[PDB]
Formats: structure tokens, sequence, C-alpha cells
RNA sequence: CAUCCGGUCGAUCCUGCCGGAGCGCGACGCUCUCCCCAAGGACGAAGCCAUGCAUGCCCGCUCACCGGACGCGGCGGAC
RNA sequence: GUCGCGGCGCGCCGAGGGCCCGACGCCUGGCGGAGAAUCAGGGUUCGACUCCGGAGAGCGGGCCUGCGAGACGGCCCGCACAUCCAAGGACGGCAGCAGGCGCGGAACUUGCCCAAUGCGCGGCGCGCGAGGCAGCGACGGGGAGCGCGCGAGCGAGGCGGGCCCACAGCCCCCGCCGCGGAGCCGAGGGCAAGCUGGUGCCAGCAGCCGCGGUAAUUCCAGCUCGGCGAGCGUCGCGCGGCGCUGCUGCAGUUGAAACGCCCGUAGUUGGCCCCCCGCCGCCACGAGGAAACGGGAGCGCUCCAGGCAGGCCCGUUGGAC
């Protein structure tokens, strides 16, 4: 057939689909190593840096911050998910920053943003917006 | 209802005071338990002892 | 122009439904025993 | 290290893996009301414990009647399941397993030995008696509702002794 | 313990991928009535260390003090 | 020379050895195995950590003692750090137990004891941060509950007595009095669960499709409802989904994809035929070789997760395989 079926081919085989596994783009991404040194996180769950700049077919502006982070110290966009969030975030600020719900990719309308907020100051941000935490300390 | 355990019967007083744990005897009525000592205490004093030279009974 | 713009009845003080098993013999009767049309105007209308 | 460190533990139950399905919901709420269970883990157990059989009695039948091993693992499956009253003493034929159903299992709870003795009204009740130790079985009070009873044990459960 | 579902069109059949549905390992958030078991500074810092402890025992050798100190000697410290 | 064979070292001689059945070189966020996660079958990923084996004690070297060490809670040197100094001098190695700084998304008391298991030295014992007990501990696993019914009863909790304990707890038992407390997500579809008031492509929701420009079934609130439940949700990774890595089991006219054609080595594959001999593969059985984990026989820790037990007249009680 077009597969080689012989009783000692199992060389030809093997390094048939080592060669092949490859072309997979999702195989590429995880066991390549270009993902792992351009990914800021460098495959933490989330990483903690600092605030330096409050910015901005549905036409919708969505309010977000540039971090740095402390421990590889480039510079990402992260975005502040609640309705009146950005208050409670003041410039020159420690947070910390977690992913979206895609791994590496953009999520929504929001153009290159890969990035969340979740705490602010050492509290959760959703605690704040319930009102459960309060930020008087700061 | 049922509650069950272990005895020992001893042939002679004596022969109880050769074989028998310490705390045994302490928690029974037969002797009285020396007041405790910290052994950190003892630790330290081993040291200190183990520290000088020659008679080194002062400390 | 505030952030947050957008962002009171006074709370209906009932007694708690039975938590545990309770509960779960509530909505037993509740869809079988008992008369139901699960969620629509009609039924809360009839209700108050 | 630590003795602590050699001791076994596992799970027992199962998850489905379609949680949101209309019948399913249906049938696991009326088998809590029948049998008033306190959770949705106790049909999971039940049904960990009907697939461990199935998967035995699978195996053993795969083979032939006359195989050693058959016959060890066959004798000894039965004999534990007529002990635990789940199968029928009159059944001794491995391929009767197969279509054993959970209900059997439930059954043999300790709630539903007393109430099918008119021992206690409802389910329920027997749940709420088991809780405050008022039952007994033999000459030991089981404050228990899942304890499960063998079938040499079923005349002998009675009301606690020291019960008000 | 052999399961699929939504998205390209004015409608239809495919290829093809995107997303959802399950389990496990960790971190974060909210919350927590009772009992049993139970891991716990490993994660490109094998980076730096106040303070205390983690290795002793005794048959041989007593003109020490009232035989017990100490010391020489022996075994162990390479587990 | 070594305990000892050996290019192990030295002198002489000759030239060889390895490689597409992948040498050499480079890289690794590389300790290995027994094993762990996942689940029709076939498989994929991981394997710091309990048992075994290996290596190391800041980096690089050297050595004495001793049967046994290239030892580091042994010594000497260089390098990098660090401490006391009455300035001439002396002195250290927590990847041991607690504890501290730094780092990070992330991780516990500077506690008590040798009573159990063992080791060392020994006659009626000493020592052991090995180890054991306690403390913090929503990593995580298992078992009960916030009622039943027309009156009673029962917990949690409190106060005393036992039992246990090296001493203290905790569990369990006996008396008196007696707090019943549910949250986290969501209601357009996938996917189970719907009415009022605000706002007006703004604010915001939304993993994907999409909503929002005057009824917004999707934002913000109230009512009601749904799922799991002492737990629920969010982020990253692995398996599954996926017959989208295909040995079982993909596709190649037009969707992505048959080298422009021929010869040809390595490689792979090769018609039929002899009944009994030899060899290779193959099938079955067997010997030998650690357990733990996994499977599995038996046993009512009140059940369970577990563990190897218990009553009596016990297979020689058992711990089979
Ligand atoms: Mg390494
Ligand atoms: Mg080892
Ligand atoms: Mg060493
Ligand atoms: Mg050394
Ligand atoms: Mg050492
Ligand atoms: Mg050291
Ligand atoms: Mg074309
Ligand atoms: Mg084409």
């Amino acid at each position: 057939m077009s597969k080689t079926s012989g009783l000692y081919t199992a060389r030809k085989l093997r390094t048939v689909r080592r060669v092949n596994r490859w072309a997979d783009k999702k195989y590429r991404k995880a066991h390549l190593g270009t993902w792992l040194k351009a990914n800021p996180l460098e495959g933490a769950c989330m990483a903690r840096g600092i605030v330096t700049q409050k910015i901005g077919p549905n036409s919708a502006v969505r309010k977000a911050v540039r971090v740095q982070l402390t421990k590889n110290s480039k510079k990402i966009t992260a975005f502040v998910p609640r309705d009146g969030s950005i208050t409670y975030i003041d410039n020159n600020d420690e947070v910390l920053v977690a992913g979206f719900g895609r791994a590496g990719r953009a999520v929504g309308d929001i153009p290159g943003c890969r990035f969340k907020v979740i705490k602010v100051a050492g509290i959760g941000l959703l605690a704040l917006f319930l009102r459960k935490r309060e930020k008087r300390a700061r | 209802g049922h509650t069950v355990g272990f005895c020992n019967a001893y042939q002679n007083m004596d022969a109880l005071m050769k074989y028998e744990p310490g705390f045994r005897k302490i928690r029974c009525g037969l002797i009285e338990a020396p007041k405790p000592v910290s052994r950190k205490q003892l630790k330290n004093l081993k040291n200190r002892r183990l520290k000088k030279r020659g008679t080194e009974k002062a400390t | 122009t505030s952030a947050g713009k957008v962002r009171k009845k006074e709370k209906k003080e009932k007694p708690r439904p039975p938590r545990g098993r309770a509960y779960k013999r509530l909505l037993y009767n509740k869809n079988f025993v008992d008369d139901t049309r699960l969620g629509p105007n009609n039924l809360l209308i009839r209700q108050k | 290290p630590r003795i602590s460190r050699h001791r076994n533990s596992s799970k027992t139950y199962s998850t489905p893996k379609k949680p949101f399905t209309k019948p399913r919901l249906d049938a696991e709420l009326k088998l809590c009301g029948e049998y008033g269970l306190k959770c949705k883990r106790e049909i999971y157990r039940a049904r960990y414990m009907l697939a461990k059989i199935r998967r035995t009695a699978r195996n053993l039948l795969t083979l032939d009647e006359n195989d050693i091993k058959r016959r060890f693992e066959g004798a000894a499956l039965l004999r534990r399941l007529h002990m635990l009253g789940i199968l029928d003493e009159e059944k001794d034929q491995l391929d009767y397993v197969l279509g054993l159903r959970i209900e059997d299992i439930f059954k043999r709870r300790l709630q539903s030995v007393i109430v099918e003795s008119k021992l206690a009204k409802s389910v329920h009740h027997a749940r709420n008696m088991i809780k405050a130790r008022h039952i007994s079985v033999g000459g030991q009070i089981v404050n228990i509702p899942s304890y499960m009873v063998r079938i040499s044990n079923t005349s002998r459960v009675a009301i606690a002794d020291t019960s008000s």
C-alpha cells in the first residue's frame, strides 16, 4: 500500500512518525521551545509586575494598563475586567496578572490582549468589586 | 458493651520489680516518680562540660 | 461621564428553605404531587 | 521517613462524563426520593461497585468453564454475592450477575431493611432514628445509615436494648 | 467503563480548524458544623546564614576526693 | 604500578579503529529504575520525593588514620565570601533538625521523649533532631449533619469520673446542663434553569456564536428558578476528546499534498517443489531472580477510606497466589 508493512520495518515506521509529528502546530508549540522562551510568563500560571500607565464591529473602548514584570523586566499589556474597576488601580502600583482563557491567543474583541488583572495591592479585584474587602490601607 | 485488655500476674513481688517498665510502676501505686527534668538543659550542660578541659566539675 | 455611572427593595424576610435532603424532598413533591409550565408568567400570576 | 507515608488511599466513586442530561437527572432524583439518599455521591458509589462486579464477571466469562482460575474466581464472587444478599440464592450461574442493577444494592441498606420490617414509618424516619442510635444489629448498635446487612444478620436486627 | 455538540452560506453537502463537555497536578478568590486518614521551600537561587541541638559507650589500668572525678586504653564514628 | 586484569603508564614495532542499522559534534528547565496520571483495545506524557543504585557536601585539588574514606559535624593549599582582635594574631562551611534573609505564583514549631522500631557500646543500662508524640495545615482522601412528626427525641457545646498516654492530649465509655449555622456559579444557544426598574454601540458582558444605537430574554439591580454542595469558581500544564500523527486506523483527479523522466548501491520485499536430519526465528511449560504499588483468597477497625487481624474446641489459626 502507501505505507510500509513488512515484518522487519519497525525502524522505518519509527523514523517516519518522528519526522512527520513535527508538522502539527500544537505539537511544535508545545515541544519546540521557542514558545517557552518567547512567553513572558516563562511557563508560570501568573506573574507579578508594576503598573506604569493607565490606558484605553462593537465600538466599545476598553480599559487596560501597562505592566512591567518584576522577575523578567519586560513590558506587557493587561486588561481590567469588571465595571468601574480602573479607579481601584493607581499609577505605579503592584499587581498580580494572570492569563486569559486561551493560552497565548487574544480573547474577544480586545486587540493584542492576553493577560488579566486579578489582584491589586494584595486584595482580590473581584472581592473588591463586591465590597467584600476594602482598600482603605491605600 | 464489651471491654477487653491484658493482665500480668507475677509469681513474686521482686520478679515484678526486676521485670517491669518504670512508667508502669509509676502508674501503679508501687514507687514514686521523680520530678521531671528537661532534656534540653541536660544537653546544654553536656555541651558546656565538653567545652571545658581537665577538671570541668565547676559547671 | 464618571465611571460606574450605571452603577433597592426591602428583602423578603421569609423562612429559610430546608437544607440537606429535606430540600430534595421539596422538589419531588413540587414537580409531581403538587400542581405545576415551569417559570411562565401565568404560574407566577397564580402564586400571588 | 514517617511510617504514615506508606498508608494507602483511593477514591470510591465516578462522575458522569455528560453532566446535564434530563432523563438522568429525573431518574437520580427519583431514586433519591425512594431511598432517601443524602446526595448524589451515593449513587456514584453504587455505580462504582456495580462496575467492579460487572468487570470481574466479564473477565471470568470470557474464559472456558473448565478453567481452574475461572472456577476459583466465580466461586468466590458468587459466595460473596450470596452472603451479601445482592443476588438470590437460587442463582448459581455466572450469567445472572451481569443483569444486576443498583436498586439491588440499595435494597440491602440498613434503612431499607428496617423499613421493610415495619419497624419504621419511612426512609426519612429510619434515617432520623439511626442517627439517634436507637437500632442494633445482633448485640451491637450501628449508627451508620449506609451500613450493609448480611442475609444471616437480617433476622437478628432489632431495636437497641438501651434505647429509650 | 467503544457517545459527541456550536461556528464559513441566500439555502445545501464536504474538507478543515476554532470553542465546549471529563479526569489529575499546582497557584489565586469566596466560604467553612462534627469525626478519621494525610502531603508539606523540589520547580533554570547545589543562593547566603545569626542562635540552640544532631556520637557516644566500657569490660582493662585507682596511693585523686571519699569506692564515683579526670586521664591512658579499647570499640564505634566509612552506618 | 596495582588487591588485581588491562594503553593503566613508559620504550620499541606496525598500522589500524568507528560511521546513513546515523559515527563525530552540539543541546537538554537530563539522576536511573521499581512506578504515577489518563482509559474500549492498541497507546501518550511524566518519573525532585517513601524501596534499590549512583553522585555531592561553596569551586578545584592533595592527604593521614584505619580492614574499610580520596571522609569534609577529619587535616593542608589556591580562589570567592564571612567573624573576633587588647592589631601582633586567631578562625568558619546547615544540599542534618528547628529558625532567619534573598527569590519566587507557590510551601509549617527556633516544641516534648528515648516508652515503641532499630543502631552503637555494654550484664540488670546509657546515647541517638534516626525515629516517635504533639502543634500549624481547605494539597488531598473517607464518614455523618443543619430534622422527623403532631411529641417525643437527638446531637454540637459546657462541667466532672474512667481509659489511653514517657507526661499531656484526641478517640471511646459513664453522669448533670443543653445554639441546629450554606455557600459558589449561572438562567439566548452549545448546556439544566424567566418578570419588573435603570442605561442607551456609553458603561459593560462575552472561552465560541454574539448582546448593547428606547421592551436589552445576554450590562447594572430586585423577585423567581437551576447545578454541585462543606465545598464552588478562576489561571497554567498532561491525558482524553482526535481515525486532526492513523501498527490496529488518515489523505494525495478537482479541497493541502505523486519527484520532469530513466539507470542504480545501501535498505525493504521476493512464485512453486522434497513429511521426518542440523541451526534461526515462533508457540507452550519450567527454573532463577526484592519488597512496596497493582490484581486477588479470608477477616463486621460500628460502616468507609484502611489494616493484617480474632475468638476459641483454633489447617501447626492465617497472612494463599
Ligand atoms: Mg541537571
Ligand atoms: Mg538513596
Ligand atoms: Mg561523599
Ligand atoms: Mg573531602
Ligand atoms: Mg558525615
Ligand atoms: Mg555543615
Ligand atoms: Mg486550485
Ligand atoms: Mg490540491
